[PDB]
Parts: C-alpha cells; sequence; structure tokens
C-alpha cells in the first residue's frame, strides 16, 4: 500500500516538492535508458557525483527559490540540448552539470526574480568560473532560444549552423495560448510515465501521482 | 563590423555606429559587458525575446557576437524624444496619428506573442531618417505567456508608469503598455510630460491631480493593491481637453480624445487593448 496525491491541472498551484520529485524520476529514467542501450562535453563529470539526482534538485531548489515554470523549464531543456547539440546526452555524467546550467538560465532567462551565478555556483558546489563558461556554453549550442515555445525547437535546429548538400533537404497565429502550450504538455507526459511508482528513484518518495483525466 | 561613433549609455552596456563588411548596411553595436553575474541577465533576455519579435515596427537584432557580448541591432538614427527636441511644442497631428500608428502596431504584435515591454517612453521609440517608428530595448521586457511571479524593477523614469503599477500591482497584464501609449500620445499632442513627477508618491499624485482618484466604486480590485490607500483626499476628474488644448497649436476633435481617455483609464481592464486601439474611429482613414 502506498499514498496516492492527485495534482491539479496547473502545474503552478501544485506543490514544487511533487515537481522536483516527479522531474527527479523522469530524469533517472531517461539516465537509464540513454545509458543501457565519446567526444566529451561541459556537462561531463569525471565520476558519477554520489549524491542522487533528486536530493541535487530539492536542494537547489531550496536555496535559490527556484520558481515552477523554471522547474519545467529545466526538463524540457534536456530535450533542447539533446536536439540540438549532438555529442549532448542526458546519462549519469551529465545530469547534475546540465541541471545546475539548465535551472540558473530558466531563471535569469525568463523570471523577474533572481540570483548572481556567484550564488548558483555555491549552492550547486562548483567555482562561480565553472558556472559562468557551462552557461555561456548552453546560451551558445542553444542561441539563446531558451523561451519554451511550440515551434522552439524546430526553430532552434533550423537557426543552426547548416551543412550544405547536394540535394536540398526539404507565425503563431491562430495557434491556443500562442503556442505556450510546452510546459503543460511536459508536465502532463511526466505524471503518465513516471506518475505512478514503478520508474527507478523509488527511494526518493513513496507515492503515487494522479492526473484527472480532462 | 568597424565602429565608427558611440550613441548613448547605460550601467549595462555601451552603444557604438558600426558597419556590414559585405553589404554597406549601418548597424548599432550594443556592447554588454561580459562577472560574479556571468552572462548579464539583462542580454539573455532581451537576446532572446528579440528574436522571438519580428516586425516593421520593432528594431531588429541582426546578429550576437561572442570576455565580451555585441548585441547588433538594426541602426536607427534618433527617437521621439530627441526627434521632438529638435523642434524646440507638438508635432503636427497628423504626424501625432501617424507616429502613433507606428507604435501601436508594434506593440499590437508583442501583445499577441504574449510579450510586454515595461517600459515604453520616447527615448525607446526610435525613429530611421524615413521617418519609421520601432519599438526598442527590451531589457525589461518578459513573456508574460510563462506564468512566472511578477516584481516590477527600477526605472530612471516613471513619468509612464501605471498607476496601478506604482501602487505595487503584481498580477497586471498587457495593460501596462497602453498607458505609457496615452502618455506618449499626450507628449507629442503638447510637447511637454504629462505627468512629470518626482518619485513614487509624486507621480501617483499627479495622475490623480488630473483623472481623479481611483474609482473604487467601478474599480474594486485597488482595494487589493499593495500601495493602496482608502484614506486618499478624493478628487473629481479634470476633463482631459482642458490640459492640453492651451498648449496644441491645433484644435482637439472629439476622436481623438475619446481615443486617449480609452487609453488613460484609471482601471486596467476599461484600459483600451492595442488590437482595440488600432481600431478606434480615429485611425479609421487608415482602411
Amino acid at each position: 500500500g502506498i499514498p496516492k496525491v492527485i495534482l491539479p491541472a496547473d502545474f503552478n498551484k501544485c506543490s514544487r516538492t511533487d515537481l522536483v520529485v516527479l522531474i527527479s524520476r523522469m530524469l533517472v529514467s531517461l539516465i537509464a535508458i540513454n545509458e543501457n542501450s565519446i567526444t566529451l562535453t561541459r556537462y561531463h563529470s569525471k565520476i558519477p557525483p554520489n549524491i542522487s539526482i533528486f536530493n541535487y534538485f530539492i536542494r537547489l531548489t531550496k536555496f535559490s527559490s527556484l520558481e515552477h515554470c523554471v522547474l519545467m523549464t529545466s526538463l524540457y531543456y534536456i530535450d533542447l540540448l539533446q536536439t540540438v547539440y549532438p555529442d549532448f546526452t542526458l546519462n549519469s555524467l551529465t545530469a547534475h552539470r546540465f541541471l545546475l546550467t539548465a535551472t540558473t538560465v530558466a531563471t535569469k532567462g525568463l523570471c523577474d526574480s533572481f540570483s548572481t551565478n556567484a550564488h548558483y555556483a555555491k549552492v550547486g558546489g562548483v567555482r562561480c568560473h565553472e558556472l559562468n563558461i557551462l552557461e555561456n556554453d548552453f546560451l551558445k549550442r542553444v542561441n539563446y532560444r531558451i523561451i519554451p515555445r511550440d515551434h522552439n525547437i524546430t526553430l532552434c535546429s533550423i537557426e543552426q549552423k547548416q551543412k550544405k548538400f547536394v540535394i536540398d533537404k526539404n507565425s503563431y497565429v491562430n495557434r491556443p495560448k500562442s503556442g505556450y502550450n510546452v510546459l503543460d504538455k511536459y508536465y502532463r507526459r511526466i505524471v503518465q510515465l513516471v506518475g505512478s511508482f514503478n520508474a527507478s528513484p523509488d527511494k526518493s518518495r513513496k507515492v503515487d501521482y494522479v492526473l484527472p483525466p480532462n | 563590423f568597424k565602429q565608427l561613433e558611440k550613441l548613448g549609455n547605460g550601467t549595462y552596456a555601451t552603444v557604438y555606429k558600426g558597419l556590414n563588411k559585405t553589404t554597406g548596411v549601418y548597424v548599432a553595436l550594443k556592447e554588454v559587458k561580459l562577472s560574479e553575474e556571468g552572462t548579464p541577465s539583462t542580454a539573455i533576455r532581451e537576446i532572446s525575446l528579440m528574436k522571438e519579435l519580428k516586425h516593421e515596427n520593432i528594431v531588429r537584432l541582426y546578429d550576437v557576437i561572442h570576455n565580451k557580448l555585441t548585441l547588433v541591432f538594426e541602426f536607427m538614427d534618433n527617437d521621439l524624444k530627441k526627434y521632438m527636441d529638435s523642434r524646440t511644442r507638438g508635432l503636427e497631428l497628423n504626424l501625432v496619428k501617424y507616429f502613433q500608428w507606428q507604435l501601436l502596431q508594434g506593440l499590437a504584435f508583442c501583445h499577441e506573442n504574449k510579450i510586454l515591454h515595461r517600459d515604453l517612453k520616447p527615448q525607446n521609440l526610435l525613429i530611421n531618417k524615413r521617418g519609421q517608428l520601432k519599438l526598442g530595448d527590451f531589457g525589461l521586457a518578459r513573456a508574460f505567456g510563462i506564468p512566472v511571479n511578477t516584481f516590477s524593477s527600477e526605472v530612471v523614469t516613471l513619468w509612464y508608469r501605471a498607476p496601478d503599477v506604482l501602487m505595487g500591482s503584481r498580477t497586471y497584464s498587457t495593460s501596462i503598455d497602453i498607458w505609457s501609449c496615452g502618455c506618449i500620445l499626450a507628449e507629442m499632442i503638447t510637447g511637454k510630460p504629462l505627468f512629470p513627477g518626482t518619485n513614487d508618491e509624486e507621480q501617483l499624485k499627479l495622475i490623480f491631480d488630473i483623472m481623479g482618484t481611483p474609482n473604487e466604486s467601478l474599480w474594486p480590485s485597488v482595494t487589493k493593491l499593495p500601495k493602496y490607500n482608502p484614506n486618499i483626499q478624493q478628487r473629481p476628474p479634470r476633463d482631459l481637453r482642458q490640459v492640453l488644448q492651451p498648449h496644441t497649436k491645433e484644435p482637439l476633435d472629439g476622436n481623438l480624445m475619446d481615443f486617449l481617455h480609452g487609453l488613460l483609464q484609471l482601471n486596467p481592464d476599461m484600459r483600451l487593448s492595442a488590437k482595440q486601439a488600432l481600431h478606434h474611429p480615429w485611425f479609421a482613414e487608415y482602411y
């Protein structure tokens, strides 16, 4: 027998401890798959850090006042970076450094209240400079296309530097909620996949998560 | 690019005029100081949103150049504030209308993509040698389509700030930009600024001396504003015509006046929308 908390439709009206368990769950599920299936990146650690993703994730949340939309954005930034930085895969060597980075770009990019990198580096465990070049890397690879919007990923992929081929490979109007439908789409997805207790980081929080069928 | 003259300043950026080395196209290079703060949040926000704002009435960002960071903006000659100084006096009313057309056109685009400029003033209304007006400097702007907790920001002047914002409001929507438009408008009409306040306190008083104090009756939302005062000396609204007319060479027609009142309601929800503004009888002859 295990608890069964029902979440709201709007992720903002929802406890951001719940989001930090939901995302962490999705993260190690990707980490398992992406691995159980090599030019290094800045998001690479020499060895897997001895702190689980969740325990690292709440920490960042508590001591840097990470807003909800930033937590959702962070998850989304995986799909972004994974689609436009060929070299980057999420895996137990990239999670942390990527997370630290994403988190603090989402906040500085999209929010009214934010800290300094020097504040973020301290909580995150890295030197300030470490975080500065780690922040700069991401922004270059993503081409500053950080606003989660329906066509954002595609437009980012298109805005990449393009190889010339012999044969060429071949407006948010009327679009619902002006194309700001991404973060809900992710919210609903993680409750659908890792919402139950069967994912991998069972240890973290013993709960089944529901989302009204609507 | 080869820099050829500084143009303005701030604590964020030093701006220069330069040239493309393929097309002779003139550009404004905006050098952003690149630090314990890392990559100036203000840049991440500007670069970010600009890519999202392509319109013939929003200054274009051409590229980004990377121990520094240069934002390459489409070079604009002067600005509404600087353009007016050159006369001396408000602009002639056919030109007043056109400029207010261009501003609302570009902003109507912002508001459609769910982005608030938040800091519209005549410096931020740049004007090229060809008479085109384009909104610029989206440093304080936000994509409000991302439901984050809103906190307002320190600005150099408050003359264009909505009364509710000055009353600590943190649930303001797209209506913050429409207030500034009604002030930009009065300015262009008269020559002098409508609410030339010195500080938080004075600006509000100066608004209420003309607009009347808030009408708790038809605006109940105001009692929830953090800086709200229930014990203000209640003032009757002064009719705008007798405030402007004395200092505008041409007669102010009814349409112009209804339009102006529509922008400068105290209650946000009573404020005209950019889309609605562009279909006011005042702009009929543009169709």
